[PDB]
């Protein structure tokens, strides 16, 4: 899971 | 079970601010993005922004920059949204939802806020041509959605989602990544897509399927919804 964006 | 407990209804004066809360239980709060959605009467669903409660990074729909402020408190496992300079356009039900690998599967119960009496050109537009459809119980239906840009990602997945909002309920996820059924969803439901054109089908409509069906893209910010298709039962 990216810390900066929820975009795939 | 995952619980998102939102704060109570607010009745407020124009020009003031209100701050609402979303307390998370049953999963690790710092691990997942939390998004916020606006349900205004006559205006379907609209995505405001999201926040990562570990890192505290937040991303906003340009439309709500300077209106909405998202914060999180890891000690109380609580996400907050503040709305400033309130106007009648801000009267709505506001939801928090947990983002599970792009699925908004878990929703708060909503917080009602009632206010007393050229940007966004790059947004992906989601079109539901039919505002309503009437079906005889036991008969089939198809519901269309299209996007203004392909929702295919370089990873090969297509970031199209279908939600059902039953009367008096929060939205619930039905179909994720174009074709996959959410847990517990009957095999009467299916999702297909062919380019930027998507179709939800229900093979035999039943009473519990009544409500408003929304498509949504989770490809790129700001996330966007179609305007909804209300499914009603047709009476002989
Ligand atoms: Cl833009």
């Amino acid at each position: 899971i990216n810390y900066y964006t929820s975009e795939p | 079970e995952v619980q998102l407990q939102q704060s109570g209804a607010e009745l407020v004066r124009p020009g003031t601010s209100v701050k609402m809360s979303c307390k998370a239980a049953g999963y690790t709060f710092t691990k997942y993005w939390i998004g916020w959605v606006k349900q205004r009467p006559g205006h379907g669903l609209e995505w405001i922004g999201d926040i990562h409660p570990g890192s505290f990074y937040s991303n906003y729909n340009e439309k709500f920059k300077g209106k909405a402020t998202l914060t999180a408190d890891t000690s109380s496992s609580t996400a907050y949204m503040q709305l400033s300079s309130l106007t009648s356009e801000d009267s709505a039900i506001y939801y928090c939802a947990r983002d599970y690998y792009t699925n908004y599967g878990d929703w708060g119960q909503g917080t009602s806020v009632t206010v007393s009496s050229g940007g966004g050109g790059s947004d992906i537009v989601m079109t539901q041509a039919a505002p309503s459809v009437s079906v005889t119980p036991g008969e089939s239906v198809s519901i269309s959605c299209r996007s203004s840009k392909s929702l295919l990602h370089r990873n090969g997945n297509t970031y199209l989602f279908w939600f059902l909002q039953r009367p008096g309920q929060s939205p619930q996820l039905l179909i994720y990544r174009m074709s996959n059924l959410a847990s517990g969803v009957p095999d009467r439901f299916s999702g297909s897509g062919s380019g930027t054109a998507f179709t939800l089908r229900i093979s035999r409509v039943e009473a519990e399927d009544v409500g408003v069906y929304y498509c949504m893209q989770h490809l790129e910010y700001p996330y966007t919804f179609g305007s909804g298709t209300k499914l009603e039962l047709k009476v002989r």
